[PDB]
RNA sequence: UAUUCCUCAAUGACCGAUAGCGUACAAGUACCGUGAGGGAAAGGUGAAAAGAACCCUAUGACGGGAGUGCAAUAGAGAACCUGAGAUCCGAUGCGAACAAUCAGUCGAAGGAGUAGUCAAGCGCACUCACUCUAACGGCGUACCUUUUGCAUGAUGGGUCAGC
């Protein structure tokens, strides 16, 4: 099967628009290592280790 | 599964067709798929009731 | 409703006055059309084309 | 799959090489050619 | 028709139709039949809607539009039927006045 | 004349004392212009040599619109005929016409309402 | 004086769609929030476009005299390159033609007004009202510090 | 009298980079074929290289400054004069998730941006002002070819530029 037509550019449009990537949340800055990140997830262990 | 159709034969040249629906309708005329037409998707998690079920026990300490 | 009485009228304008009807139990049906006059429709099911 | 071409050089020589092609006057004259059209290979 | 003057025809025109002189020339040539065609066409409509305001102004006062008319063309009132329907709209006792004439000029039937 | 004021307040002729597309304008210089400047003498015209270039009338309006009419190759009574458009025109920009009757006030009587009462 | 500063970075090897689908998550974000949010982007051209605005960022602090603390991502935009033509094989002896694609990006910096400022402090108040996407972008997470703790007596 | 593998001089209402020789550029090359044989593509910074010291951010300057230059998108490494179109990503204004169809056309509510003219008092109403958008209404089954006849579910064309 192929397409019976060339796809618009506003048909394409409308299929690439949920696919736009969304900003994140929720983001941890480490106060001694500097490291953005998401929750959950290691970084550094407190010190007298 | 989903309608209990027949499927295809294990052999006798069959080509890749063994679980599949076969013919979804009829050529132009009404040249469409009729609403209802039986595919695959989701199966359960849906509501169902049964009828007259019989109590046969009532425990009502522990509200069995 | 089409505000086709009013002298300012618009074909393009919903300019229509508001329309009461009173007493729709009560409206005159000659012949015997109470008994031969039907509506259908087809709910998009092949076979229940209903009356 | 076996394809068309299977090289040996002496093969090569004994039936597109100098003096194959010198051996016969058709040769010659594809030589002559040859050198008419300006090729840098002029036999095989 | 140069390619020039038919990207200025089809200007807002929508998709490739602006744009690509293959598509455009197809479009702006039934832009252009369609313009020559209602040329006439609004003529017609025209003289449509000012007979409906016409014939809501005169029945307001009873009289039907064919009646009106008639009663108008008897009295050799030679007002047409644009300045009729603007009379009608902006000055309707003027209409009214025009209607009451043309009522004893032809009362018709009924 | 836009409430009996002209609007056309300068004409402007652009021509080439040695080009052939130049000829009309020429003759209509030499023939119609001392005719077209006596009978308005609320317009200015000027004449501009403008060698090796095709020849133009430009009307300059009331409006601050500038019309340029080229002439070349055209007889004398054709650039006459130029002149004599962009002398009665009122400098306005070449649009389609809305409407053929402008009013500010459409009603003497007031405009037919649903309130309106006979 | 200067309003608009940009920075370009050319010969990205990478397709102008993947980096575009990076660049438009941070357009209409302050540049601090932006680099953030890349930082937590798991995509190839994230880095390319932290690149490309930190290179922004410092040209606008350093060439034309902008506060760094202060800028907004105006324009974030992706231009082709040259492309590069190999020929594909397919069975049966038929071919196709494959591209290895460039790309081009260009990010625009330019200072937060002062009403967009009073915008922003009127975003972070606390209301449960739907945002645009603009003021989506103008305030796009909520942003925790944490400290390393030992020996947290709990588990 | 015939011819041009050749030489010297000259001419052209001959061509000017898809043209003119296949070749304006290291071409009978690259490449294809066992072989005979077939056979390309690809010209242009600036007057002069003065071809961008140094700084900043990237792993890395082709970036942003600085400087050279008349000009730097005139900043290139078989390519930079001009720099169109298809095509791709953005910015601003208006429309846009209760309404269907060669996508326009004729009317048109509203929204947005923006000028100027001047008698009389330095406002204000005039230029149907102008530009962009278009809710809503009426009308509207592409083009070419071939045919007795094509919206035709007959043919041809993905689009653009050059020929
Ligand atoms: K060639
Ligand atoms: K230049
Ligand atoms: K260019
Ligand atoms: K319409
Ligand atoms: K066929
Ligand atoms: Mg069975
Ligand atoms: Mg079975
Ligand atoms: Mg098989
Ligand atoms: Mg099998
Ligand atoms: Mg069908
Ligand atoms: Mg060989
Ligand atoms: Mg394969
Ligand atoms: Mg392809
Ligand atoms: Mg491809
Ligand atoms: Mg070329
Ligand atoms: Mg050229
Ligand atoms: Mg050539
Ligand atoms: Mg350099
Ligand atoms: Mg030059
Ligand atoms: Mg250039
Ligand atoms: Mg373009
Ligand atoms: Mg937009
Ligand atoms: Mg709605
Ligand atoms: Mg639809
Ligand atoms: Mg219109
Ligand atoms: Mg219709
Ligand atoms: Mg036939
Ligand atoms: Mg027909
Ligand atoms: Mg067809
Ligand atoms: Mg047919
Ligand atoms: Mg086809
Ligand atoms: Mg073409
Ligand atoms: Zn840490």
């Amino acid at each position: 099967a192929v397409p019976k037509k060339k796809v618009s550019k506003h048909k394409r449009g409308i299929r690439n628009g949920p696919k736009a990537l969304k900003p994140v949340p929720v983001i941890i800055r480490c106060r001694s290592c500097g490291r953005v990140k998401l929750p959950h997830f290691f970084c550094c262990s407190g010190e007298r280790g | 599964k989903r309608w209990k159709f027949k499927g295809g034969p294990a052999s006798h040249g069959c080509s890749k067709a063994h679980r599949k629906g076969g013919s979804t309708g009829q050529r132009d005329d009404p040249g469409k798929v009729f609403k209802g037409r039986k595919m695959p998707g989701h199966m359960g998690a849906a509501q169902r009731t049964v009828k007259n079920v019989w109590v046969y026990k009532i425990d009502p300490a522990r509200n069995l | 409703l089409q505000a086709k009485d009013k002298p300012t009228y618009c074909p393009n304008r919903d300019d229509g006055d508001i329309c009461i009807v009173l007493n729709a139990k009560d409206i005159g049906i000659t012949g015997r059309k109470l008994t031969d006059k039907f509506y259908r429709w087809h709910t998009g099911y092949v076979g229940h084309l209903k009356e | 799959p076996k394809r068309t071409f299977q090289p040996s050089t002496i093969r090569r020589k004994r039936n597109h090489g100098f003096f194959a092609r010198k051996a016969t006057k058709g040769g010659r004259r594809v030589i002559a050619r040859r050198i008419a059209k300006g090729r840098h290979r002029v036999t095989a | 028709m140069n390619k020039k003057e038919i990207f200025k025809l089809a200007k807002g025109f929508r998709g490739r139709a602006k744009n690509c002189i293959r598509i455009a020339r197809e479009r702006v040539e039934k832009a252009l039949q369609y313009s020559y065609r209602d040329r006439r066409n609004k003529k017609r409509e025209m003289r449509g809607l000012w007979i409906e305001r016409i014939n809501a102004g005169s029945r307001q006062h009873g009289v039907n539009y064919g009646n009106f008319i008639h009663g108008l063309m008897k009295e050799n009132i030679q007002l047409n039927r644009k300045v009729l329907s603007e009379l009608s709209m902006h000055e309707p006792y003027s209409f009214k006045a025009l209607v009451d004439v043309s009522r004893n000029s032809f009362p018709g039937n009924k | 004349a836009l409430r009996g004021v002209w609007q056309l307040q300068k004409l402007v002729v652009s021509y080439c004392n040695w080009g052939g597309s130049s000829r009309g304008i020429r003759a209509f210089m030499e023939s119609e212009l001392p005719a077209l400047i006596e009978k308005n003498p609320q317009l200015e015209v000027v004449t501009e040599l403008s060698r090796g270039q095709h020849p133009y009338l430009k009307g300059i309006y009331r409006n601050r619109n500038e019309r340029v009419v080229c002439v070349k190759n055209m007889d004398p009574d054709q650039v006459l005929l130029n002149a004599t458009r962009l002398r009665n025109s009122l400098g306005r920009k070449v649009v389609k016409l809305r409407t053929r009757h402008v009013t500010k006030h459409p009603s003497v009587q007031g405009t037919w309402t649903t309130a309106v009462k006979f | 004086k200067r309003k608009k500063v940009q920075a370009v970075l050319k010969a990205i090897k990478q397709s102008p769609k993947k980096v575009n689908l990076v660049a438009a998550l941070v357009r209409g974000m302050r540049v601090e929030d932006a680099l953030m949010q890349l930082q937590v982007t798991v995509k190839r051209a994230s880095h390319t476009v932290y690149r490309v605005i930190h290179a922004a960022r410092a040209n606008a602090s350093h060439n034309h005299g902008l506060d760094p603390d202060r800028l907004i991502i105006a324009e974030a935009f992706v231009g082709k390159g040259l492309f590069k033509k190999r020929i594909s094989i397919h069975g049966k002896g038929k071919c196709g033609l494959m591209i290895r694609p460039e790309c081009r990006l260009t990010v625009i910096v330019r200072e937060t007004t002062p009403e967009e400022e009073a915008e922003i402090a009127r975003l972070k108040v606390h209301n449960f009202k739907k945002l645009t996407k603009r003021e989506r972008r103008l305030n796009p997470h909520k942003l925790i510090e944490t400290t390393p703790i030992w020996n947290r007596r709990g588990t």
